[PDB]
């Protein structure tokens, strides 16, 4: 499944992901962007999610099945690996102290924490053909900014589970024979 | 000497910017244990901008480009102590973090832009 279909998924999740937490806890608006843009970029001044991808583990390994096709007579080698990615999930919110209603920047990244941790939603990503495991801390990192005010950049990793399939070609056999000796 | 300004006598041949003022007076709480400031009645001052032009830079992805200004005004203005800073605009909102000669006769500046002013003409 590789990487595109992979990110395409992951970022109408994360958009179904705001679109909720909007009308959960009352946001202005939001933004869903990668991190490391190919292209120089200057950051939004909006509620704002980044995600980054790490790492990959194997899993196992690889299992082999064969499919024969019998109009060239050959065996098609087909091989899938069981592969796990850890997603780096942060967010980026900046704190007026003159407004009384307040929201955090650490509350929307444990809204979309809790969002797929759902039974529901790991129902409905079923089909998507990849699953999620746990998600087990939550940190805040404070920094200076660029316009000398401190301000919070809360992040977690998530990890999703999915198959990656190559294909190859060998050949067949269509009979046997041997001798014995005594 | 270090009698008369230098700065005011200065302004009278280099020629100057007009800037909107205005100081601090006291800060309080807002539920929070954030402190929020308060100022009042912004005036107009007369002063010489200068220009320090900034490079950006990376966190991840971040550039996060900091934009610095450099101001000379014959006024003796704080940036900070146990208390706030002041504040200014020539076009948006700057706030500064040094200080000068203010208690002989002038002093001068800097600043960070933040982000907007509020409208109607440049409030």
């Amino acid at each position: 499944m590789f990487d595109g279909e992979l990110i395409a998924k992951l970022v109408v999740e994360l958009n179904a992901a705001m679109t909720s937490a909007q009308e959960a806890l009352q946001f202005p608006d939001f933004e869903v962007v990668q991190k490391a843009q190919p292209t120089q970029q200057g950051t939004s001044t909006r509620p704002t999610i980044f995600f980054q991808k790490l790492f990959d583990i194997p899993r196992g390994w690889p299992a082999t099945d064969w499919h024969l096709d019998n109009t060239a007579r050959k065996y098609v080698e087909i091989t899938r690996q069981h592969v796990e990615t850890t997603f780096q999930i942060s967010s980026l919110h900046w704190q007026n102290p003159e407004i009384t209603h307040v929201v955090t920047a650490s509350d929307i990244a444990n809204y979309v924490r809790a969002y797929f941790q759902a039974r529901s939603t790991i129902e409905r990503v079923k089909e998507l053909d990849f699953l999620i495991l746990r998600v087990s801390q939550i940190s805040n990192e404070a920094f200076e900014n660029d316009n000398h005010q401190f301000e919070f950049h809360p992040s977690f990793d998530m990890v999703v589970t999915y198959n990656q399939y190559i294909r190859l070609y060998e050949n067949a056999a269509y009979s046997a024979d041997g001798v014995l000796i005594g | 000497i270090p009698g008369a300004n230098l700065l005011r006598m200065a302004f009278g041949v280099i020629g100057t910017q007009i800037v909107r003022y205005r100081k601090f007076e006291q800060r309080v709480k807002n539920d929070q244990a954030q402190y929020v400031s308060m100022f009042g009645e912004p005036f107009d001052l007369a002063a010489s901008v200068q220009r320090v032009r900034r490079d950006q830079y990376a966190q991840f992805n971040l550039e996060f480009q900091r934009n610095y200004v450099m101001i000379f005004a014959n006024f003796d203005m704080v940036d900070l102590d146990r208390n706030m800073a002041g504040d200014q605009f020539l076009w948006t909102g700057r706030v500064f973090q040094l200080e000068s000669q203010g208690s002989w006769f002038y002093q001068d500046g800097w600043g960070v832009c933040l982000a907007v002013d509020i409208g109607a003409a440049k409030a």
